[PDB]
Parts: C-alpha cells; structure tokens; sequence
C-alpha cells in the first residue's frame, strides 16, 4: 500500500472507422504544484500500439520499462518478430492487466489507470482500459480520471454505440479529441495546455504528434463578469 | 442501531381508476425478535389516509400529532382536510424537526372530495415530497416493493383488480424481508366507500 | 438459523429450518442445513454458510478415509473430534460454524455439539442458531426419553416452528431426520407457512395470531 | 441531479432533469426540480432535496412580503442575498446547492449558490452530480450573444449529457425561460426521451387470487343525525 | 434490572418481576420489588438502567395519584399507558434520556377487562396478552405461544408463569434470584407470597 | 488562489487570478476576487469563499454606515473592521484578506490580514496558495514609488508565475487601480501573460 | 489506504426450465456515478454446455471465470475428454471460491446448464463458496428488486385459485422458454427503471441439448 | 469457563469446578466436567477462554501419559506443575496464547502429602492450602482464611467447600449450575456424586 | 533545506544551504549537503538525513564497484542506481535527491529524483522545503549555456531568497563546480548573500 506522489491526469481515447485515437497532456503534478512540464504519458509499443497512462509517474516509468523489455524478449529467437509474431495490442494489454491484478492482490498496486489503444493484425480496432484494481473494460470511447466525467460525454456524442464507428472519420474523431482536451484545460486544475496525441490507423499506421497546444480558447466574456452578486463596478 | 430498521415494517400505496389503495404489514419487532402481529401502520383523518413506516415510537407519535392538527383544522375550516393539503402539512411538520427528525417514511393516500381525483404521495424522514402518479413505497422492504410494483403495476385498474395487484406486491416483498410480515392489511378507497381487508400470509 | 437435535429411546431426532439472510434481506428460502456424511452420520449447520458447507464436506472426506483404512465406520465421538480439530487450526481466523454431529454407532445413539472455537460437547439435547432460545423452550417442557418416534419427530418439528415464528432470521421450511441403528431416515420438507396454520388449528396454539 | 443556467440576448434560461434518487434506487422518475421563488425568479436545486424546497419556499415567502411592502417587483439579488445569509448561518448543514435565475427591472441575472453560503456569477452554470457532463457541453458550444432558441437548445443539450452519462441523473428535461419584458414560460417535460417500452406481459391477476381473512367497512363519515 | 414478565388471563393480569439487584460483581439484594402501584387497579413493573427505573416509576406514580385526587376518579389502564408512553417518547430526545422499560398491568372497571401494555424506553407501546422486556422474551415466548389461551383462569396463568420462570432458570446464564408475582383484578392488587 | 496588492507613486493596485476550485475541479474559471467595500477601498479574498464573502458584505455594511455618519473612512479603519471580524471569529473562519485603499492624505496603503486575525501594514502584500511560489521573485523585483505601468508589469509577471506553478490558481489576471484619478479595472488573458 | 475491492454494478438472472436454462445479465459496467461501458459482456459460455456469470467486482469476476474455464480445460486433459457435469462444475467452483476465504472473490456467481437427466439446472453461490441448486435466482445490484417478482411469477407464491379463497394454491405448471424470456425481459426493464446501475443492454444465454444460443435486447441508457 | 476451587486438607486435595457452559445468551450444558486426570494421583481442573481450555488440558494429559509409559513411573505433582507452568510461560509470548487458568491437585506418594498448585495463563505458579481463579477468590477466600486448618479431615474439607459454594450462589450474579467435586488422595481420584 | 543543481556551458554546479533542523532547533548550522558518489558525480540530499546518507553510501559502493569492472559510469547510470533504491524502497524512505555529474561526452547533466522514486532529466533542478519560494525566481532568471560566473550568481541569488523565507534553510551557501578542469568547492557566508 502506498500513495501516489508525482501524478499524470486524464488520458482520453476513441475508436473511428479505420483505427483509434489517444491523447494525454504533458504534465507531472506534485499535488497542487505543477512541477514537471515535459512528461510524455503516451508510450508507443512497436508501430501498432500506444499505451496511455495516468496516475503515479514513478509507476508509469516502471511500466514503460516493462514494455520496452517485452519488445526485447519477444524478438528473442523469433524470425517473425517484425511480422506475424510481432506484439499485438491484445497481448500487451493482457500482460499489463495480469500485472495490475497481481499487484493489487499482493496489496502493493501500481497506482495507475491505463488505456491500451491499437490496431490488430486483422485490422480490428483495439481499445481497452485497466487500472490499479485490475478492473478491465472496453468501450468505443474510454477516458481516465476527469476525462471520464467530461470527455466521454463529448466523445459519446460522436460515437454513442458500436454502429457509429464506421460512420466516424479520422478528421471528426481528432477534432472531438482536441475539443475534449480544451474542455479539460478549462476545468481540470491538474491539467496543462501542452499535450500529445497519437493516431493508430490500419492503413496509414502510427502517427505520433508531440508539442500540441490547446487553442481557440474563449476568455473574453470574463471582462464583463464583476463581483459575486450585487457589485456593479 | 439504525432507527429506520429496528422495528421493521412496510407500507405501499397505489392509484387506480377513480380509486386508491394503501396497504401495510402488521409486524412490530425488536430487531430479530417479533413482538406484535397487530401493529397497524395505516391511520385515517377523515377521508385522508396516512401510512407510516420506521421507528414505531415516532409512528405512534406522528399519528397522535396529525390527529391533533387535523381535528383543529376541521374546527376552524369547518370542513375535512384534503389529501393535497394534508401532504403539505406532513411535509411542513417533518421539516420543522430538520436537525432532530422523526425516523419515519410516511405515505399519504386519498381522493379529493371535490375534484374526485385520486392522490398519493410519499416523503423522506425530513419532508421531501414524492408525488407519484403510479405508486409509493416505504419501509425495510422498499427495494423489494419497488421491484414488485414496477413490474406488476398498470394504470387505470378497477378497485377489485387493484386489490389483487397491491396485495401481491406487498405479500411477496414481505416474504423476502426478515423484518416485514406477520400479517397484512389492505385499504381499498373509493369516493364514498372504503373497504379494509386482512390478508392471509405466512407467519415467519 | 435455528437447528436442534436430541437423543431419545429410539435414536436421535434432528430438525433444522431453511432460511438464509444477507442483512434484512432473505437471500434463500430453502437451503439444506443438514449434511448426510454417511448412512449413519448427520451434521447440522449454523453460522457462515460457506464455512458450514466446506468444513462438513471435508469432514465427510476424512470420515470416508477412516472407513477405507480401518474397514469399519467411524464413531460419532471421533467424527466430532476431527471436526473440532479442524476448527482449532483456523483458531481466531474468523470462521463461524455451529454444528451438531448426530449418528448411531457401537455405543448406541450419539450427539455432539461443535463450534468454531473448537468446543466439543456431548449431550442429550442441543439447539444452535439465532432462534435456539425459542426451540429450547418447547424442547425443555416436552422432552422425555420415553418419546415415541411419532411424538419425537413432532417435537423437533414444533420446536423449529416456534423459532421460525418469533425469530426474524429463521423460517422457510423444516427438514426432519430420524437416526436409527439401520441409518438416518429423512422425514421430509415442511413449509412453515402451511405448517403454522395446520398446527394452529389442530393444536389450538398461537391463539394470539389471527387466522 | 443535473441542472444548468444559461444567459442569452434578452434574458436567461434554466433547465433540469427529473430523476430523484435514494442511494442507487430511483424514488421518483418525474420529479420537479425547477422551483419558483417569485413569478419571474426561478430556482433549481441539487443536494438535499428537502433543503432545496424548504429554503426556496421560505425565501419565496419573504420575497413576496418584501414585494408587497415595497410596492416593487422582486429582484434576483434580493433572493440571492437572502438565500446566502440563511445558508451561511447554518454553516452548510442545510445541503442546498442552487442555480438562481430571473428577470427584474434591473435586467436579467444568473447566479449559483453553494450550501455554505458562497455565490457566483456567470453566463453559463451547472450544478449536481451531472454538472461535469453538462459543463463539457456548455464549454464546447456556448458563445456570446446567444438567441432564445439557441440558449434553450444549449441548456437542454447540457441536461441530456447529464441524463445519459451520469447515473444520478435521468428521465426528462424541464425548462423555464425568463425573458425581459415578458411572462416567464415554464416548460414542464420539454423533452421526453426516456419512455418505458411496453411490457411483454400483463400481470393483472385473476380476482380471488389473494387469500383474505376478514373484510370490514371503514367509517370515514362523521357521526350521523337521528 | 433484569427480568420482568406479564400475562393477561380471563379476569386478571399477572406480573412477575425478578428480585436481584447487582452492583459491580456483588448481588446487593435478593428481595427487591420492581413495581409501583399507580392506582388501585393499575400496577406498573419496570426494568432498565440503575436509578432511572425507580425515579421514573415514582414520578409516574405521583402524576397518576395527583390525577386521582384532582378528579376523584381512577384513570383507565389505557389512559395511564398512553400518559406513560408520551413521557418516554418525550424522554428519548432529551439531553439525558430515562433508560426504563415498563409493563403496565391494569383491570378496567368500566369494561370489566384485564389489560396488559408493554412499553420500552423509546416510547414503543403495544397491548398484548403476554409480554416481556430485554432477553426474557427470547426464552419464554415460545412457551406462551404454545400454552396461552384467553379464557385461562388465574391459577392456570400462574402455572404457565411457573413454567416460564423454570425455563429462564434453566437456560439463562444470570441468576435473577426468583420473582415476585402480583395479580391485578377487579378486587385490586395482591401479591402471591409463595412462588 | 493568487492575490496581491502593491503600492506605487500615484496610489495602489490590487491584482488577482480568477480560478475557484472544489478539489481538482474548477468550479469557476472567471471569478472576481477583487471586491469593493468602499469607493476607493477594495480587498482581495483568499480562503473559504463563503466566509470571505460574508465578511466583505458585513464590512461594506459597516463602512456604508460609517460614511453616512462620519464621512469617508480611512483604509486603516476598513482594515480594522476586517480584523475585528476575523480575529473575534477566528475559531469559525478561514479567511485571508488583503485590504487596499487610496486617500488623498495617506495616498495608497496596503494591509494584510492572515488566518489568525492579525494586521500588518506593508508596501506590498501577497497571499493565497500561489503566493508561496513568488516570495523570492516579488522580494527581488519590488521597488517603492514605481510608476503605474511598472507596477502593472510587476503584478502581471508575479501572478503569471504563481499561476504557472499553482494548480489552484489560473484563468485571467484581474487588476484594480486606485488613484486620485478614480478607479480603473484591468484584465489580462492567458495568451498575454503565459508568454512572459 | 488502498481498497483492493470495487463495485462495477450490474445484475444477473438465472432461470431453470424443464429441459432448458437461461442465464441473463445487463451489459452496463460502472464505477460510482460514471459509466465505463454500455456493452461489456458479463455472461460467458465456459464449454461443456455450461454458462457462468460472476457479478459484483468485475476484476474478481473475470478472474474466477478465467480460472473455471481453465479448470474445464484441465478436466478434459486429466479425465479423457469427459464432459464436466453441471453438479461437478458447481462443486469445483465452491473450492475455487473458498480458496480465498480470507481474501474473497467479491462476486455473486451463477451457473446454468442441464443436469445428467437432461433437465434444466441453475446453481447459485455466495462470495465464499456456499452453493446449491435452484430453480430461480437473481444476483447483483437489483437482486432484491427482481427475486420477489420471480417468487410470484415463477413459483406462484401467494397465488391461490379463485373461488376457493386461500384453500387451494395455484398449481406449479412448468414454463416454456418463450414464457421465461418474457419474465427475464420484464424483470430487467423493471430493474432498469428503478436502479441506476442497471441499463444499456441485456444479453441472454439459453442452454438446451442442442447447445448455447444468445439473444440481445436494448435497455434504457439513462 | 467460570469457577474452579481447590483445597488441600490433611490427607487429600479437593477440587470443585462449575458445571455450566454458555454460548451467546444460552446455557448449552449444566453437567460439564472441567477436569482431566493427568496421572492416577494427579488431577487438573481448568478455566479460561472457550476451546483453549480443553485443548490445553488434553495436550498436557497426553504429555504426562507419554512420560508415564516411557519411564514406567508417575511424576510428582510438583514436577507436573512445573511442566505445566513452563508450557503456559512458553504460551504467553506466542503468536496466539492459550488463555487457560488451572489448578493442579495431586497426592505425592513419595512424601505421603497432598499438594495443590495454582497456575494462571501467564505461567504464574503458587503452591497453596486453598486456591481459586478469576472472581471466585473474591467471595470465598475470606471464609477459607477464617475456617481453614491444615489438620482438617476430608469430610471437614467438603463442609467448608459447601459453605464456599453457598456464598458464591448467594453473592455472584452468574448462575454456574453447581459444582462437580473430586477428591485426590493416596488411593487415587474419586468423584463425590452427591453435592 | 534548499538545494539546487544547474547546468551551464562548461558543465554543472550543485548548490545547497547548510542548515539541519530537529523541529525548530538547529542541530547543525554548517552541514555539508553536497555529497560525492563519484569523482565527478555528486548529489544534493533532502528529506530524512538517515535515509539519504544510507542511500548515497550504497550508491557510492555500487559506482565504485561499477568503475572497477566497467570504467567510469555515466551520470545517467548513477541516477538509475539512486532511482532503483528510492523506488523499490519507497514505503520505508523519505528521500528527495538531485543528481549532478560531468562527462566529457555528455557534459553537464542534472537528474532529480523526488519522493516516489521517479526520475526527471532537467537543465536545472531545485528541491527541499525552501525551493517552493524560488520557483518563480528561478524560472524567470534561468538561461541555458550561462557562464560559470553567471551560474554561480544565479545559484547564490536563488538560495539567498530560499534561505530568506524558509526557516528550515540557512547558514552558509555551499557550491560544487563540475567541469573538465576538475572539481571546485565554493562557500558563501551570510554577510555576502544576505545583502543581495
Ligand atoms: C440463519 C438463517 C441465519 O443466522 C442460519 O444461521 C444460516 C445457516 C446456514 C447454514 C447453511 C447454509 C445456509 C445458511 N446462516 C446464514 O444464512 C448466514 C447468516 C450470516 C450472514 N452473515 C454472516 C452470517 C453468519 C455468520 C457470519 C456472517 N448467511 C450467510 O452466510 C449468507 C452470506 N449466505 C448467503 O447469502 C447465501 C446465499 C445467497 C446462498 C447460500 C448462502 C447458499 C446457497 C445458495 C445461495
Ligand atoms: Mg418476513
Ligand atoms: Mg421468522
Ligand atoms: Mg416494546
Ligand atoms: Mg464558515
Ligand atoms: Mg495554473
Ligand atoms: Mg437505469
């Protein structure tokens, strides 16, 4: 049993017609202190999977190393390591899910919430969640922390059920994700303007976008707001 | 320890076509011990009926209080109180003890003597009104009653059909609650006749 | 729960209720609180359902192995002790199990009370569970060694009924057993709802209750 | 509970869902959370339901008497000040969280109020368990110089977000529009997207199914003459 | 204190109350009478926290005696029981509640009927053919459920009561030092000196 | 919260962020923490919003009644009323208030009233959860008798850093200028102050 | 302090017919007041004509099912591809649950299938392994809402035959699969109305001698 | 369990032990024998936490019986008491101690003397002319201090023991259901069937 | 405690105060918080002195053994050993360590390892109870590729302010310069840095 120290906030994601999108800001918070401003919380595994992690950063860095070691180990005595016997999103997820549930069962959890986004061999979209309790679930949209409360409602307006996935393009999905990240910046006190976004498409592969910023923000209306009730000036 | 579950008991009310029904079990207990099988939880002030679940001392106390208040209402107003008005009186009376409440779950049932409109309502222990069209439930088997009422109930039932529906909702909910049962009573209420029926049920 | 068991002239009677609870919620109307360890051994159950089932079925495994090694059926005294020894291993670990081991062996009819503390008591009459006090009232005032099989079965049946009525966490149905030197004999499942009204009329008891 | 308030060109609109809960159980599927303080000052409450009602009726009563005393129409700042001073006095023990909106001779107003007595000002607000889902919609779609029609749409869309995504919120959408120089229009069940489907079977019983012991006539009439 | 029992038969009410009083680990008295006559045809037994029981009983006694003198009239057992209940219901929400449980046995001279009322410290009143407080009912109610008839004589009521005390004496861990039995009927209140 | 009040040559300026949080949720991102108790006596509020609003409302009432009887009150007098409330009700309050005002006689004055209800007259003051991160910056960069433009830049840069590091602080930077000329409100948006 | 347990909501329902059995469950997965998934399968075909659902804390439920599926696999290896009977599966699951008597699987488990005489069978468990064969059982969040309804509509409790007035009970006539599915759908529709953790979707698994069949029905998404 | 008494007279040791066994609020048995014969001339009575008492007593019994067979010789009461003390002193610092208090009454055939040892669950041993555990001594030691002589006969020892039980029955709140009395002398161990 | 490590053109400089407290008592006013784990790999320690000393001693042992087998270790390697100890024993440790070192290949590098055992490579780092008060100052005044004299002034001014506001910080300012030229120790006394 521990407590989280340096933490990362929401990770948000969604399925679209040809793949999945995942995003997460670049902040490492130390309680209310916005301590670290260059933290990458999306970690690619090969060219078909991106693992997005929220929660304790020290445990994230540990998981980051487990995945790096997983790729190394898979290549051992494996002539098809970059082809048929390459790591799949489902393999990577189940490994992490096994680790998370074992650690919680020893009362020494990895204090994280993880979303594994990727595209399988057969072109199928993969999107599944796992956390410190070993709880797992899948949905057309997935989000951790504050993202669950504020991002999912917005992303579910685009893909409300399974049948909406083929009707959703990458431009629409990316737009929804970017808007959600802005909303989180408005309303999450442990979020940052800077974020990373990753798209895993079954045709165009893995596109990893760094140093993205929240833009087109509305603040002008603040000038008119005065006092807390009766004050006019 | 929990005052709302020491004595046990349940109350349910339903609306029908130009009629209402209110029913209650007869048990009074001290936790696991059954004490009385004749503890009726439904009272009436004129043509307005009130069922009360929860802590038995507060049930008794509130009945005596609303009898007191409705008797004065009648002397001054020169008419019997109506269900809508009584509902507000119950709500007012409970909220005046906001920080030292009566541990009860009251349920009002009756027909407006002027409009003829059937009326039921429920409250929490602190006065919040639940004016439902269909049914109201209260007691230690409220979850059980919600499940039974929600599946068995249909609108515009006739008095003799409504009787069967409310009776079966109560009986089967009580038979899945340790703290409810030991007999049951059902009131069938029409604009100018009221029938009261004691049900036969398992005594464990 | 309410369970009882008593020795008498023609063996031992065992009677249990059939309710199960999860707080105020009645989780089961008809659970089997007697285990048929062997044709001449019974075990009653009260407390944690899981504990009762696991440990008494493990006792049956261990009683069966006794027969294979020795070519002879285990005594009631030895069976009760194996069970009490199991309880002593998980001493203070939070088990909840109250049971009577009823049977017939070479010393005649046998009855032992065993609980999670490792207690092991020999006696002519026992009753366990939340409603044991109600059962004891009827048993103590009506019990004799000279009871007939018919009157004895009724006493155990009527004693559970008494508990089912008053105890909120006892009821459902009554399961009767009669243990003889040719083995135990099941005497049926008796719904308390129907039994209550039947007993009320025939016996004249429960006058206060209206029916 | 999900409640919102949205300002627009010539007034203000509030909205709310219609689910009331006791724990995980739904007590009332069509509860009315939009309360009236005065004719053109309406309130919506989250938190302890009895407290939101009682505190609304009390202040509404005093506001009416104040209006009669001063021969003037009640102001939203009066209701606000009276509410916060009452709530502050009870130090949060009266669990009333409200969005207060209305029109008066000064103009259109929109305030939020928290149980401890703090107040806020805004062009768009949300309260309750579904506030975050609703605010996500408001932050995405709200703009300056909204029309009446755009504001009702935004308000109800924000409530729907709460209905679908928050388990504490559900059923229908209530709305009240307060426009300057007009009567306030209360739109009870403005939206009804959660109608229960027809049941597969009727559970109406045969007459005589239930066993009965005694029947008796209940005397509800008074004592008779002669 | 510990055990108080009550039974209403054909023409009387019988109250049985334990004699023991304990402080610390020592039984100070084995002849204590846990009862007060409220009026000539109304008797109240009591059990609960030390000191509170007698203080409450005497306070009730004084109030009923005051009523009797003022009106030159005996209140019905029902009226007395309602007065007592209200005092307990008033008490439970006080700064320091009176932790007292009572049985009220009375003979109504108007209706010519015996009446037994059970009231606990919360103000929970019930009219019963037989009653008890605390753990007493756990042992005795099964016997009473079995043997009780409403047409029983006073002598049959005492015999059924003996059976209840014998069961208590067998299965209760505590020694309550026997009981004092009192009968309430049309002729008033009398004590059974041999039990 | 990040709040500050700074005296300069022509008077005094109050500055504040606009973020209000309930845990990690931002309940209001455009809060006005600069509150008026008199024409040219304003305060910055920190701590319990309920407590600080209730106090400032009572103070505004006292100073309005003071004015009706005795004329325009001093900034010191305003701070004393705040103090008296904060000190005597310290067991039931969580309020950290900075008082700032302009007289023609006394010119710009700043008083800070922390949790206990003590009063401290200062050239400038900082308070709120975000103030901790700018104690070093403000101490190094503050000068007496700065110009209006210099003082606005000082507050802007300071609160910029407080907002940058404190999660409980953010939104817009509001400022109120108190001089003989009158009362000027200022506002500075993220795109302006973040790039400093 | 770290809490190793959680509540993912949901509700499950098993009914045994004369020559068939059903195991139903909603597809909603939740934490607190949020929805994780509107479609997260909860009832599984475990092989050998057995269906299972472990409802409560999803992590423990998935682990149990995963372990039992594994137990079935090894039963085939060790005992010459012998079919695991429903009674043998039930006993096996008891031991899986009690292996964690002091750190329980936080789930209410139900299995359904056919007994060795071809009749419909449902077995019910508690979190620590007590089990028994039942005709009817609802488990999970809205179990207390649904069970009384089933006592009334499946076992005809408190139902008597008109005219006799409580003297003669309603006879216990068997139910068809079409009739059972109606009671299942009405049970979940009713539970969806009054319970906030129940909704989104309903998945029913029907077991007959022919095999395992699936039926899906939408539920209210509020 | 509740009460265990012991008294050493001229030529014997007498142990008296209560018969009651209680679970919850119910007395399950009123004829329980809280004692084990460790050897032909050594008897041990016991009282403490449920289950632990019998398990400990039987474990001691087995060890002494093992010694008797191995050496074809009966250990002295002193030797047995020391063995028992060490086991309890070993137990008190264990993960889960055995919560058992004992009296060991034995007749030493070598010295031709009766011997009574009192040992509590901590491993606190004392040789005494008379002894008790728990609250028993609070009521009885004043009588024993007054009436006890070392030259008392077995019959006088029983009469003084009756007086002790009568005092317990009067002043103890708990009903311990009488006592089983056993005498340990040169001829061995026997039970007094009428007491 | 107030500790910092800053990279510059020619390498890296570590800086620290010298105060150690037991509550409000100053147990040592001339502490050396700049500790050597290798020739040109040093660390700044914050948190439990017992924990941080025990860790740095173990790290020094590991790097001495590394050197005997594999040659001079990198600063990254040193930080990894610190991390591994801090992370795996996080339940029983309270250690906040800044690691700083000079290679000829990698030049000056700075790694910070806060409470949880995470690692963060930075241009400069600040830590300790006194660091909170200089987040704003250090952010505004830090530049990359400063000269040695500029970097010494930056650390001196920064720790000066941390000491000024933090009661747990104080005494002398110790510094260690890590370049190709070698290892230079510096010290700055109160009379020098207080008047800045
Ligand atoms: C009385 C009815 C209640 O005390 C009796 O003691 C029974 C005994 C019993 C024995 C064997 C089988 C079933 C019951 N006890 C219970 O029903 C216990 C009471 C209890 C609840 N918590 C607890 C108890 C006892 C001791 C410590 C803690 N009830 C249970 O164990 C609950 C958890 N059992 C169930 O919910 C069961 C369900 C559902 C179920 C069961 C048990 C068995 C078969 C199918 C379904
Ligand atoms: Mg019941
Ligand atoms: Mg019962
Ligand atoms: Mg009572
Ligand atoms: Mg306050
Ligand atoms: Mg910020
Ligand atoms: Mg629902």
């Amino acid at each position: 049993t521990q407590q989280p120290i340096v933490t990362g906030t929401s990770v948000i994601s969604m399925k679209y017609d040809n793949g999945v999108i995942i995003a997460a800001d670049n902040l490492g918070s130390y309680g209310s202190l916005l301590r670290f401003n260059g933290v990458e919380r999306l970690i690619p595994v090969g060219d078909n999977t991106v693992v997005g992690i929220s929660g304790d950063i020290s445990d994230m860095q540990h998981i980051e190393r487990l995945l790096k070691d997983l790729v190394t180990e898979n290549a051992y005595d494996n002539p098809l390591a970059d082809a048929e016997e390459a790591l799949e999103p489902s393999y990577i997820f189940e490994y992490l899910a096994t680790v998370m549930y074992q650690r919680r069962s020893k009362m020494n959890p990895l204090w994280n919430a993880i979303i594994v986004a990727g595209v399988q061999s057969n072109g199928d979209q993969f999107l599944r969640y796992v956390n410190l309790l070993g709880v797992t679930y899948s949905s057309p949209t997935l989000a951790t922390g504050f993202g669950a409360h504020m991002a999912n409602p917005l992303l579910r307006k685009v893909v409300d059920r399974e049948s909406d996935i083929p009707k959703t393009t990458v431009q629409v999905a990316e737009e929804a994700i970017v808007n959600a990240m802005r909303v989180l910046y408005y309303r999450d006190a442990r979020s940052s303007r800077n974020f990373s976004l990753a798209i895993i498409d079954k045709n165009t592969g893995l596109t990893f976008k760094k140093n993205l910023q929240v833009e087109n923000m509305k603040w002008d209306f603040a000038k008119d707001i005065k006092g807390y009730g009766t004050q006019k000036i | 320890s929990d005052p709302s579950s020491i004595n046990g008991g349940i109350v349910v009310a339903m609306t029908g076509k130009d009629c209402v029904a209110i029913a209650c079990d007869l048990r009074l207990g001290s936790q696991s011990l059954g004490v009385s099988n004749k503890f009726e939880k439904i009272f009436h002030y004129g043509h307005v009926f009130l069922g009360i679940t929860g802590l038995a001392t507060d049930v008794t106390t509130l009945n005596e209080m609303f009898r007191y208040k409705t008797n004065l209402y009648k002397l001054k107003e020169e008419r019997a109180i109506e269900p809508e008005t009584f509902t507000q009186l119950v709500s007012s009376s409970l909220y005046e003890r906001r920080f030292g409440p009566y541990f009860v779950g009251p349920v009002v049932a009756g027909i407006n003597s002027k409009s003829g409109k059937p009326f039921i309502a429920g409250f929490d222990l602190i006065g919040c009104i639940d004016e439902a069209k269909d049914f109201i439930v209260s007691g230690t088997a409220s979850d059980q009653l919600f499940g039974m009422c929600e599946s068995l109930y249909e609108p515009n039932l006739e008095p003799e059909d409504l009787f069967e529906t409310i009776s079966q909702a109560l009986l089967n909910a009580a038979d899945r609650d340790a703290l409810s049962g030991w007999g049951a009573v059902v009131y069938i209420i029409k604009k100018d006749e009221v029938v009261k029926r004691y049900l036969k049920m398992r005594q464990d | 729960t309410t369970t009882l068991a008593f020795k008498f002239q023609h063996g031992v009677i065992a009677a249990v209720d059939s309710r199960a609870s999860a707080g105020s919620y009645i989780s089961a109307l008809r659970v089997n609180k007697v285990i048929e360890i062997n044709p001449y051994l019974l075990g009653t159950m009260s407390g944690c359902a899981a504990d009762c089932q696991y440990w008494e079925r493990l006792l049956a495994k261990e009683c069966r192995l006794y027969y294979l090694r020795n070519g002879e059926r285990i005594s009631v005294s030895a069976a009760s002790k194996l069970l009490s020894n199991m309880m002593c291993q998980y001493r203070g670990m939070g088990l909840s199990m109250g049971s009577m081991i009823c049977g017939w062996d070479k010393k005649g009819p046998g009855l032992y009370y065993v609980d999670e503390h490792g207690t092991r008591l020999s006696g002519n009459m026992f009753s366990t569970g939340s409603g044991n006090t109600y059962a004891y009232g009827v048993l103590d005032s009506n019990y004799k060694w000279d009871l007939s099989v018919e009157d004895a079965l009724y006493l155990g049946k009527r004693s559970i009924l008494a508990a089912a009525h008053r105890d909120a966490y006892s009821g459902g149905s009554v399961n009767l057993y009669h243990v003889t030197e040719d083995g135990w004999i099941y005497h049926g499942n008796h719904d308390v709802g129907e039994l209550f009204w039947k007993v009320k009329e025939e016996e004249g008891s429960f006058n206060n209750v209206i029916g | 509970t999900t409640i919102v308030g949205v300002k627009f060109n010539n007034g203000v609109v509030i909205a709310a869902d219609t689910r009331s809960t006791q724990g995980p159980i739904v007590a009332d599927k069509n509860c009315a959370k939009l309360h009236r303080i005065s004719p053109k000052i309406w309130c919506a409450g989250a938190g302890t339901a009895a407290d939101t009602e009682a505190v609304t009726q009390l202040i509404g009563s005093n506001i009416e008497l104040h209006s009669l005393y001063t021969s003037r129409e009640p102001r939203v700042v009066s209701a606000l000040q009276m509410l916060k001073q009452h709530l502050f006095k009870y130090q949060g023990h009266i669990g009333a969280y409200l969005i207060v909106a209305g029109v008066d001779p000064t103009g259109s107003h929109l305030f939020s109020i928290h149980a401890h007595g703090s107040t806020d000002v805004g062009y768009y607000l949300s309260l309750g368990s579904g506030s975050l889902a609703a605010m996500a919609v408001l932050e995405s779609h709200w703009k300056q110089d909204l029309t009446k029609e755009e504001a009702i749409k935004l308000a109800s869309d924000a409530i729907q977000a709460g209905i679908w995504n928050d388990l504490g919120s559900g059923s229908n959408v209530d709305v009240c529009v307060m426009e300057i120089g007009k009567d306030a229009e209360y739109l009870r069940n403005y939206l009804t997207p959660n109608v229960r489907e027809e049941k597969q079977k009727s559970y109406k019983f045969p007459r005589g199914t239930t066993a009965v012991l005694k029947e008796s006539i209940v005397n509800i009439c008074d004592i008779q003459e002669e | 204190m510990d055990i108080i029992l009550g039974i209403r038969v054909q023409d009387s009410v019988i109250l049985a109350s334990s004699k023991a009083v304990t402080r610390g680990i020592s039984v100070l008295k084995d002849s204590d009478d846990k009862t007060r006559q409220l009026s000539p045809h109304t008797l109240m037994s009591f059990a609960g926290e030390a000191g509170d029981t007698v203080q409450f009983a005497e306070y009730i006694q004084a109030n009923i005696q005051l009523y009797s003198i003022r009106e030159d009239y005996e209140l019905s057992p029902q009226a007395v029981s309602s007065f007592v209940r209200q005092e307990l219901a008033k008490s439970i929400r006080s700064r320091r509640p009176y932790q007292v449980n009572v049985l009220i046995g009375g003979y109504d001279k108007k209706k010519n009927k015996p009446e037994l009322y059970q009231i606990d410290y919360l103000g929970t009143k019930v009219e019963l053919p037989y009653g008890a407080h605390g753990y007493s009912g756990f042992y005795t109610f099964s016997l009473l459920d079995h043997h009780y008839r409403p047409d029983m004589t006073t002598e049959e009521g005492l015999d059924l009561l003996k059976l209840c005390v014998q069961e208590l004496e067998k299965r209760m861990p505590m020694d309550f030092k026997g009981v004092i039995v009192k009968i309430v009927d049309k002729d008033g209140i009398r004590q059974v000196d041999d039990f | 919260t990040s709040i500050m009040a700074v005296t300069f040559k022509d008077g005094v300026i109050l500055g504040a962020d606009s973020r209000t949080t309930t845990g990690a949720y931002i309940a209001n991102r455009v809060t006005d923490k600069l509150t008026r108790v008199h024409d040219k006596i304003w305060c910055c509020r920190s701590g319990s919003a309920a407590d600080t609003q209730a106090i400032a409302d009572i103070v505004q009432y006292h100073l309005e009644l003071y004015t009706s009887q005795y004329g325009t009150p001093s900034t010191e007098t305003a701070a004393s009323v705040f103090k008296e409330l904060c000190y005597e009700n310290k067991d039931n309050l969580t309020a950290g208030i900075i008082v700032a005002g302009y007289d023609d006689k006394n010119k710009g004055e700043v008083y800070t009233i922390p949790l206990g209800g003590s009063v401290h007259k200062l050239p400038y003051a900082i308070a709120g959860s975000g103030s901790t991160f700018i104690y070093g910056y403000c101490d190094k960069n503050f000068r007496e008798n700065m110009s209006k433009e210099e003082t606005v830049d000082f507050i802007k840069h300071s609160l910029s850093q407080a907002i940058k590091w404190d999660g409980s602080s953010g939104g817009v930077i509001r400022m109120v200028v108190l001089t003989a000329a009158g009362v000027e409100r200022l506002i500075f948006y993220p795109d302006e102050y973040e790039q400093l | 302090q770290f809490n190793p347990y959680g509540d993912n909501g949901g509700t499950i329902l098993g009914i045994a017919g004369e020559d068939f059995a059903v195991l139903a469950g909603d597809t909603r997965n939740i934490t607190d007041y949020s929805i994780n998934s509107r479609y997260e399968p909860k009832v599984f075909d475990c092989g050998d004509n057995i269906v299972m659902s472990a409802n409560g804390f999803a992590a423990d439920g998935d682990a149990l099912v995963k372990r039992f599926k594994n137990s079935v696999k090894w039963y085939h290896f060790d005992h010459n591809d012998k079919k695991l009977s429903i009674n043998s599966a039930a006993r096996n699951i008891q031991h899986l649950l009690y292996s964690r008597r002091f750190f329980p699987y936080y789930v209410y488990n139900i299995i359904a299938g056919l007994d060795e005489d071809g009749k419909g069978a449902v077995y019910s468990f508690d979190p620590v392994g007590s089990y028994q064969r039942e005709q009817c059982r609802a488990g999970g969040a809205a179990a207390s809402l649904i069970m009384p309804f089933l006592d009334n509509q499946v076992n005809f409790k408190n139902q008597y035959e008109p005219g006799t007035n409580g003297k003669v009970k309603k006879p216990l006539k068997y139910l068809s699969v079409e009739e059972v599915i109606k009671l299942v759908r009405d049970s979940f529709t009713s539970a969806t109305e009054r319970h906030i953790q129940v909704g989104d979707g309903l998945e029913i698994l029907i077991v007959t001698k022919d095999g395992v069949r699936k039926e899906f029905y939408e539920l209210k998404r509020d």
